């Protein structure tokens, strides 16, 4: 039970989409931070749940 | 070395109270962009972006 | 000296005794349908990594 339910847990974090990775150069007055998306270019987003 | 070292301790009271209002701050955001004349803008915004162009 | 019955043991065989071997039966299923299900993860297990 343990081991054929992780194969298949990591098997959904595969098919759901990617990730990428910036750096926060500012925060901005509506609760959403500056962000240089390091790859490509700059997105205003939103802060989580978390943070 | 009581003529400083007494009264250090009441400054820092007065040191923390600085690090205090920062934070205290900063923990409010909001925006609006423009001005009261222009918010009539955005009720007619809304359509002229369902059209293409 | 002393205060013990027997009685009560002898009783309690017929009466309680009897209800918890109902019970026991049950244990005993348990036993057959963990083997069923053991199979079961096993036969998923083989489908999840091809």
């Amino acid at each position: 039970n343990d081991k054929v339910r992780f194969i298949k847990d990591e098997l959904r974090l595969l098919q759901e989409p990617g990730s990428y990775v910036g750096e926060v150069i500012k925060i901005v007055s509506d609760k959403k931070v500056l962000v240089k998306v390091q790859p490509e270019g700059k997105y205003i987003v939103d802060v989580a749940k978390d943070i | 070395a009581a003529p400083y070292a007494a009264k250090l301790k009441q400054t820092e009271n007065d040191l923390k109270d600085i690090e205090a209002r920062i934070k205290e701050k900063a923990g409010v955001k909001e925006s609006d962009t423009g001005l009261a004349p222009s918010h009539l803008w955005d009720i007619m915004g809304d359509r002229q972006r369902l059209g293409e162009e | 000296n002393n205060n013990s019955a027997l009685s009560n043991v002898n009783s309690d065989i017929y009466f309680k005794l009897k209800k918890l071997e109902k019970e026991y039966e049950l244990l005993t299923l348990q036993e057959d349908y963990i083997k069923d299900e053991q199979r079961h993860l096993k036969r998923e297990l083989k489908r999840a990594q091809e």
